[PDB]
C-alpha cells in the first residue's frame, strides 16, 4: 500500500459522554452543572464520581491543576477517589493541599512521599505544613555504607534503589528543610556538600545531578551570609564553635561561595590589616616602601618576641601582614644567598664559611617548618596541596645534597662521574630551581597575579592529561625509530656521541637517545641530518626521514594546536568563575598565616555557661538569618518569573467560573 | 532507623484561628469582611495586626497585593504601619504612597 493506517494500538480506557461532559464542566470551573452530576451520580446513573481520562486527569486531579478552592472542596466531600492528588496539589504549589490534609500508573515514582515532593518543590508554606503534620524522611545510607539487607535491595531492583537515594538526597538538600528542620543550617549545609561531592565520585552516573545539589547546597551558604547585616552577627557565625572555627570549616569542606563573600572577606582584610588602616588608600609607591622598609628591617622585629614577647616591637609580628612580609623578606633573603652560593678544585669539600654555610641552617629551619605542616594535617592535608609536594622535594634534594657532601668529606677531569661531589653539586642545582620557582605562589596575595596563578594550577591537570597522550605517540614513534635504526649504530672515530654535539650524529642508535631526540625534535634543535647513515641503503634513510616527518606532524601541526584548542575551552570555563578560586587561595593564605603557630620565620624557629550563652547568641542570630532569607526569597521568586500557559489557564478558569457564577446568579 | 524531622525554628505562633481567617480575607479582596473583623477588633476578641507565617504585616498583603480599599480601610480603624511606607514605596505605586504619606 501507499498509504500508512494509522491506529491506536495501546486503545487504553474510554469514556461515557456524561463522563465527558462531567469532565469537561469541571474544566471550565462550574459550581452548577458539576455539583447536578455528581446528585445524579449519587443514584445509579453512568456518571462514575471516580473518572479518569486517558491522560490520567480525574476531576479529582482536574481540580488540582484547577486551584478552585471550592471545587475541590465539592469533589472531597462526596468522597472521589483519592490517590495522588495529595502529590499533585505539592506540584502545583499551591496552599490548598491543607484541604487534603484536613480530609492504575502514578506519575510519581512509588518512593515519593509528600515531605520529598515538597522539598523538591522547594515552598516553604508547604513544607512547613508537612512537618507540622508530623512528618520523617527515610534515612540515606551512607557514602561509603555497608548493608546486607541495602546490597540484597540493590540486588532486587539496582534502579530502583539508586532513584530512591537520588530522590531522598535532593529531598535533604533542599534549602528550605534545610532551615526549617536543621540544629546547624551551616554545619548541615557544609557536610551535605561534602557528602553529594563523594557520592558523585562513588557514583558515576548520575553525576550532574549529585554536583548540581552540591552547587545549589553551596548557593544556600553563601545566600544565608548574604542576608547578614552586621559585623556582630558575622563574628558570631564565623567564630562559633562546637577562633574563626567555622571558616576553618569552610575552608576544609571546600566552600568556595561562602568564603568569597564580599562580607565575609571584609572581616578577613579586617583580621589581616590589623590596626593598620589607610593601606590601600595610601599611594602605591608610599605602600611599596612602607613593604620594603619593613621587609629591610626584618631581623628587629623578628629578635623580638623570641626575646621580650610583649614588647611593640615584639608585638609588631602579631599582624599578620607583618608576619607575611617578614616570612617572604626571609624567602628573598634565602633566594639572595642562593644566588651568592652560585657565584676550589678539590675532591671533597671543605665548606664554604663565606656564603654556603648560613644556608644550613636555614635549610633545616625550613625542614623544621615542613615538619610542622606535617603535624598539622596529617598527610591527606599535606598530600592534598601541591606546593606541600614541591617543598617536600625540595627538601628532600637539600637533604641529599647535605647527606652527599658528607659522605664525600668522609671519604676536575679525573674523578669518576659518579663522584658524590658532582651528583650533590647537581642536586643542589636542582633543589635552587625548585627553592626559586616558590616564589610564584606568593602572587596568591597580589591581586593582578592571583587569578592568573590559580588558573595556571587547575589547568595544569588538563595539560598533564593532553602529555599522556603525548607521552604514548612518543614511545610509539621512539619504538618505530629504535628498530629501524640500531643497525647503524657507529662505534669508531666518534669524538662526541649522541644529539648534544657539534656534529648530531648517533641520534636514533638506542631507545634513551630516541626518546631525547624525539624530545628535541619539537623545539626544532634536531637537525635534519640525524637520519643519514653512513651506509648507502637510501630506502632505510627515506622510510626515517618520512617516520621523523610524520612525527613532526603529529606533534607539532596537530596535537600541539589540539592543546591550545583545550586550553582555550578549559581557561574558558575557569575565567567564567576564577575570582571566587583566587578569593578562597588569598582566604587560605591568610588564614594558614593567621595561626599563633609559626610566627617566628624559618630563621629563629629553629566553660558550660558560656557554651550555652554562645549556642542561644548563635541561635538568635540564625533565626533572624533564616527569617531573612525566606522573606528574600520569597520576594525574588514573586519577581523575574513567566507566567507561561498554566497561570494563563488559571486566570481564564477564573473569569470562567466567575461567568458562570453570574449566569447562575442571574 | 528513620531520622525524625521536626521544627526545631517554629517561631510563628498560631495564636487563634480567626487571626488566619482575617489574613485569608485580606488576600481575597472581601472589603466587607474585613470591615466586620475591624468592627470585631473594635470588640476587642482578636487584634489588628497579626504577621503571618512570612514575616509580614496586614498593610503589606494591602500594598504588595496592589489594592487600596483595605488600605483606606485600616487607616480609618487605625493600625500599626511598622515599615510600610517603604513596602509601599517598593511596590512602585503612587496612589498608596500618596495615602501613606497624607526587611529593608
Ligand atoms: C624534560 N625532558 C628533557 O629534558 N629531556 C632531555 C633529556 C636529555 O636530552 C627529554 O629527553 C625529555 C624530557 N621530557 C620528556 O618526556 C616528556 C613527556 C611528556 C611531555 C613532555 O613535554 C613535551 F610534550 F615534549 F613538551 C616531555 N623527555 C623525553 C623522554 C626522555 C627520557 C625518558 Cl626515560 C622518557 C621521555
Ligand atoms: C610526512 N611527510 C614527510 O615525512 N615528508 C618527508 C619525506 C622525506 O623527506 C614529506 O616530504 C611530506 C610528508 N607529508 C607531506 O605532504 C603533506 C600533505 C598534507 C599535510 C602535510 O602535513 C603538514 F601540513 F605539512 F604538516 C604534509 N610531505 C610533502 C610531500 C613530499 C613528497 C610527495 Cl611525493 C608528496 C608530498
Ligand atoms: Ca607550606
Ligand atoms: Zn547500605
Amino acid at each position: 500500500r501507499d498509504r500508512i493506517p494509522l491506529r491506536i494500538v495501546r486503545a487504553e480506557s474510554e469514556l461515557s459522554p456524561s463522563e465527558k461532559a462531567y469532565l469537561n464542566a469541571v474544566e471550565k470551573g462550574d459550581y452548577a452543572s458539576v455539583k447536578k452530576s455528581l446528585e445524579e451520580a449519587e443514584i445509579y446513573f453512568k456518571i462514575n464520581i471516580n473518572c479518569i481520562d486517558p491522560l490520567g486527569r480525574t476531576a479529582l486531579l482536574i481540580a488540582i491543576e484547577n486551584e478552585n478552592l471550592e471545587l475541590i472542596e465539592l469533589l472531597l466531600s462526596f468522597n472521589v477517589y483519592v490517590g495522588d492528588a495529595l502529590l499533585h496539589a505539592i506540584r502545583k504549589e499551591v496552599v490548598g493541599a491543607v484541604e487534603l490534609l484536613l480530609n492504575q500508573f502514578s506519575e510519581f515514582t512509588p518512593d515519593i512521599t509528600p515531605i520529598i515532593l515538597a522539598a523538591h518543590t522547594n515552598n516553604y508554606e508547604i513544607i512547613k505544613l508537612l512537618v507540622q503534620k508530623g512528618v520523617s524522611v527515610p534515612r540515606p545510607h551512607e557514602v561509603r555504607c555497608n548493608c546486607v539487607e541495602c546490597v540484597s535491595s540493590s540486588d532486587v531492583d539496582s534502579l530502583r534503589h539508586s532513584r530512591s537515594r537520588l530522590n531522598i538526597y535532593k529531598a535533604l538538600a533542599s534549602p528550605s528543610l534545610i532551615a526549617l528542620s536543621s540544629e546547624d543550617p551551616f554545619l548541615t549545609a557544609f557536610q551535605l556538600s561534602w557528602e553529594l561531592q563523594e557520592l558523585s565520585k562513588v557514583e558515576n552516573e548520575f553525576k550532574s545531578e549529585y554536583e548540581e545539589l552540591s552547587r545549589q547546597c553551596k548557593q544556600f551558604a553563601k545566600d544565608l551570609l548574604d542576608q547578614t547585616r552586621s559585623s556582630r552577627e558575622l563574628e558570631i557565625i564565623l567564630n562559633y564553635r562546637d577562633d574563626l572555627a567555622r571558616l576553618k570549616l569552610a575552608i576544609k569542606y571546600r566552600q568556595k561561595e561562602f568564603v568569597a563573600q564580599p562580607n565575609c572577606q571584609q572581616l578577613l582584610a579586617s583580621r589581616w590589616y590589623d590596626e593598620f588602616p589607610g593601606w590601600r588608600r595610601r599611594h602605591w609607591a608610599v605602600k611599596m616602601v612602607t613593604c620594603f622598609i619593613i621587609g629591610l628591617l626584618f631581623p628587629v622585629f623578628s629578635v623580638c618576641y623570641l626575646i621580650a614577647p610583649k614588647s611593640p616591637l615584639g608585638l609588631f609580628i602579631r599582624k599578620p601582614f607583618i608576619k607575611f612580609i617578614c616570612h617572604t623578606a626571609s624567602y628573598l633573603t634565602f633566594l639572595f644567598l642562593l644566588l651568592l652560593a652560585s657565584q676550589d678544585l678539590n675532591r671533597q669539600g671543605p665548606p664554604p664559611t663565606i656564603v654556603e654555610w648560613m644556608i644550613l641552617p636555614w635549610v633545616l629551619g625550613f625542614i623544621w617548618g615542613e615538619i610542622k605542616q606535617m603535624w598539622d594535617g596529617g598527610l591527606q592535608d599535606y598530600i592534598h596541596d601541591w606546593w606541600n609536594l614541591m617543598d617536600f622535594v625540595m627538601n628532600s634534594l637539600y637533604l641529599a645534597t647535605i647527606s652527599l657532601k658528607i659522605v664525600a668529606f668522609v671519604k676536575r677531569e679525573s674523578w669518576d662521574m659518579w663522584h658524590p661531589t658532582l651528583v650533590a653539586e647537581a642536586l643542589f642545582a636542582i633543589a635552587n630551581i625548585f627553592s626559586s620557582l616558590r616564589l610564584i605562589s606568593l602572587f596568591t596575595a597580589n591581586s593582578h597575579l592571583g587569578p592568573l596563578q590559580i588558573s595556571l594550577g587547575r589547568m595544569l591537570l588538563d595539560i598533564l592529561k593532553f602529555l599522556f597522550i603525548y607521552c604514548l605517540v612518543l614511545l610509539a614513534f621512539a619504538n618505530g625509530l629504535n628498530q629501524l635504526y640500531f643497525y647503524y649504530e657507529e662505534t669508531k672515530g666518534l669524538t662526541c656521541k649522541g644529539i648534544r654535539c657539534e656534529k648530531q650524529n648517533n641520534a636514533f642508535s638506542t631507545l634513551f637517545e630516541t626518546l631525547q631526540s624525539l624530545f628535541w625534535s619539537i623545539f626544532g634543535l634536531i637537525n635534519l641530518y640525524v637520519t643519514n647513515v653512513k651506509a648507502q641503503h637510501e630506502f632505510t634513510e627515506f622510510v626515517g626521514a618520512t617516520m621523523f616527518g610524520t612525527y613532526n606532524v603529529i606533534s607539532l601541526v596537530v596535537l600541539l594546536n589540539m592543546l591550545i584548542a583545550m586550553m582555550n575551552n578549559s581557561y574558558q570555563l575557569i575565567a567564567d568563575h576564577a575570582d571566587i578560586e583566587w578569593k578562597f587561595a588569598r582566604t587560605k593564605l591568610w588564614m594558614s598565616y593567621f595561626e599563633e603557630g609559626g610566627t617566628l620565620p624559618t630563621p629563629f624557629n629553629v566553660r558550660a555557661a558560656d557554651n550555652l550563652r554562645r549556642h542561644h547568641q548563635y541561635q538568635e542570630v540564625m533565626r533572624n538569618l533564616v527569617k531573612r532569607y525566606v522573606a528574600a526569597m520569597i520576594r525574588d521568586a514573586k519577581t523575574e518569573e513567566g507566567l507561561t500557559e498554566e497561570n494563563f489557564k488559571e486566570l481564564k478558569q477564573d473569569i470562567s467560573s466567575f461567568r458562570f457564577e453570574v449566569l447562575g446568579l442571574l | 532507623e528513620v531520622m525524625a524531622l521536626k521544627d526545631v525554628r517554629e517561631v510563628k505562633e498560631e495564636n487563634t484561628l480567626n487571626e488566619k481567617l482575617f489574613l485569608l480575607a485580606c488576600d481575597k479582596g472581601d472589603y466587607y469582611m474585613v470591615k466586620k473583623i475591624l468592627e470585631e477588633n473594635s470588640s476587642g476578641d482578636l487584634n489588628i495586626n497579626c504577621v503571618d507565617v512570612l514575616g509580614r504585616n496586614a498593610v503589606t498583603i494591602t500594598i504588595e497585593n496592589e489594592n487600596l480599599d483595605i488600605l483606606q480601610l485600616l487607616l480609618d480603624y487605625g493600625c500599626q504601619s511598622a515599615d510600610a511606607l517603604l513596602v509601599a514605596i517598593d511596590s512602585e505605586v503612587v496612589g498608596a504612597v500618596d495615602i501613606l504619606l497624607n526587611s529593608t
